[PDB]
């Protein structure tokens, strides 16, 4: 439970201002003139955006500015761009002047993004895997937006609910999404069907791929 | 426990005169200015930014331009001294020094102008 | 340029010990206070510990007091975090951070997993390109990294020579408690049969390094 409090998420149209607030739970944890802000992109380390509530390090875009008022600190992003989608964290020095505390983070969403259909690639079990008496169907889903899909597997017309493992969608560098689904089957099951299908539905539009033992 | 102290929390200054306000911070005799950050502000207006051993005047607020300076000879002694020349009525208000030198702390100083 | 390289992470059983190290360069190490900041998978940043430039003063978050010890070697420019009596709650990516008014530089982090589950290296299988559906333009081939624990695995192509068009998917945590991922690359369909494609899989927790040659099926 983070000592500093910020919004869980913030959404906004591009080419527009957006402000994330930071506040404390006491004086021993939150001192506005000593507030820092960090940007963190998926799979990357945090980056210092503002320090001492309003100071901007060398290299940070002039679109990022910070301010304070009362027992509150704020991060303002001017002229919102798609690359600004990241998690933002505030931090403050504690009462001692040696320790630190962080806010719980804020996920920034840039709402302009156009819809993108998923690109689906389905792979049959490799011959090497079949030799080890195992079989896995690999369904790779990428470049879709928004980040919500539903995956359904078919054994030549019949829905398959057992042996399926699907990831939750994750944000890619281009701000689109990726996800993957895996179907585990015995080599006997793979050879006892005409084919298998991975069917992905995205915003009421279905994209299906089919693979067979002889294809 | 990094602590910044002030010899005086209130200064009464005459219009047109020069004023020097101070914040003190702990020095360990082997002073490294590459680790020291000194920031002076008055009502959200940037006055001084001493970072990486250099005064960054590129961010100085208009009124404090060419009138405000940090006395760099005092930094080695653990003193952040802001000198403002030709004091104006608009210079009256609450000033704050934020110093980082390992740890970090801040103090407020009020200025009254006659 | 300023560099902070963390090392020492991996799988630890609960109650076990681990030492992380951070090699710093590009700055006068002894002039700056240093910190360790951690982040549990999918969660926020948590400050862990700080140490003054000389090493004479150490500070800890209440959650790690009496179990973790921060230290530094100002001649080798190295920062350490000795972790003892590890708990499942300590599972996180641990970052090394330089303190200068704020954390101006961060390392890339090292993953620490505290669990009673045993390590298991992955099995690697090629995802052969469809020479059955060739004569188009672009072909997709891959590498299936199956049934490993704990995270992470790194995947490269042709020992780092092939980077363009590579997509390595995030792992799927299955009901077995094991992870599985795939890495794909799209290449010109005219290249197949002439160009060699090899996926290099590294799973440091288990000491597994596998090179797998991906050939068109036919
Ligand atoms: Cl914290």
């Amino acid at each position: 439970q983070s000592a500093l409090t910020q919004p869980a998420s913030v959404s906004g149209s591009p080419g527009q201002s957006i402000t994330i607030s930071c506040t404390g739970t006491s004086s021993d944890v939150f001192r506005p003139p000593l507030v820092s802000w960090y940007q963190q992109h998926p799979g990357k380390a945090p980056k210092l955006m503002i320090y001492f509530a309003s100071l901007r390090p060398s290299g940070v875009s002039n679109r990022f500015s910070g301010s304070k008022s009362g027992n509150t600190a704020s991060l303002t992003i001017s002229g919102l761009q798609a690359e600004d989608e990241a998690d933002y964290y505030c931090s403050s020095w504690d009462h001692t002047g040696d320790g630190h505390v962080f806010g719980g983070g804020t996920k920034l969403t840039v709402l302009g993004q156009p819809k993108a259909a998923p690109s689906v690639t389905l792979f049959p079990p490799s011959s090497e895997e079949l030799q080890a008496n195992k079989a896995t169907l690999v369904c790779l889903i990428s470049d879709f937006y928004p980040g919500a899909v539903t995956v359904a597997w078919k054994a030549d017309s019949s829905p398959v609910k057992a042996g399926v493992e699907t990831t939750t969608p994750s944000k890619q560098s281009n701000n689109k999404y990726a996800a993957s689904s895996y179907l585990s089957l015995t080599p006997e099951q793979w050879k006892s069907h005409r084919s298998y299908s991975c069917q992905v539905t995205h915003e009421g539009s279905t994209v299906e791929k089919t693979v067979a033992p002889t294809e | 426990a990094f602590t910044v102290t002030v010899p005086k929390d209130l200064y009464v200054v005459e219009y047109g005169s020069n004023m020097t306000i101070e914040c003190k911070f702990p020095v360990e005799k082997q002073l490294d200015l590459a680790a020291l950050i000194v920031y002076w502000e008055m009502e959200d207006k940037n006055i001084i930014q001493f970072v990486h051993g250099e005064e960054d005047l590129k961010v100085q607020h208009s009124s404090y331009r060419q009138r405000a300076r940090l006395l760099k000879d005092q930094l080695s002694l653990g003193n952040a001294a802001l000198q403002i020349t030709d004091v104006k009525l608009q210079d009256a208000g609450v000033y704050r020094c934020m110093i980082s030198y390992g740890g970090a702390d801040y103090k407020r100083i009020t200025v009254k102008v006659n | 340029e300023v560099q902070l390289l963390e090392s020492g992470g991996g799988l630890v059983q609960p109650g076990g010990s681990l030492r992380l190290s951070c090699a710093a360069s590009g700055f006068t190490f002894s002039s700056y206070a240093m910190s360790w900041v951690r982040q549990a998978p999918g969660k926020g940043l948590e400050w862990v510990s700080a140490i003054s430039g000389s090493g004479g003063s150490t500070y800890y978050a209440d959650s790690v007091k009496g179990r973790f010890t921060i230290s530094r070697d100002n001649s080798k420019n190295t920062l350490y975090l000795q972790m003892n009596s590890l708990r499942a709650e300590d599972t996180a990516v641990y970052y090394c951070a330089k303190s200068y008014g704020a954390f101006d530089y961060w390392g890339q982090g090292t993953l620490v997993t505290v669990s009673s589950a045993s390590t298991k290296g992955p099995s690697v299988f090629p995802l052969a390109p469809s020479s059955k559906s060739t004569s188009g333009g672009t072909a997709a081939l891959g590498c299936l990294v199956k049934d490993y624990f704990p995270e992470p695995v790194t995947v490269s192509w042709n020992s780092g020579a092939l980077t363009s068009g590579v997509h390595t998917f995030p792992a799927v945590l299955q009901s077995s408690g094991l992870y599985s991922l795939s890495s794909v690359v799209t290449v010109p369909s005219s290249s197949l049969g002439t160009q060699t494609y090899i996926c290099n899989v590294n799973h440091k927790p288990s000491n597994t390094k596998v090179d797998k040659r991906v050939e068109p099926k036919s």
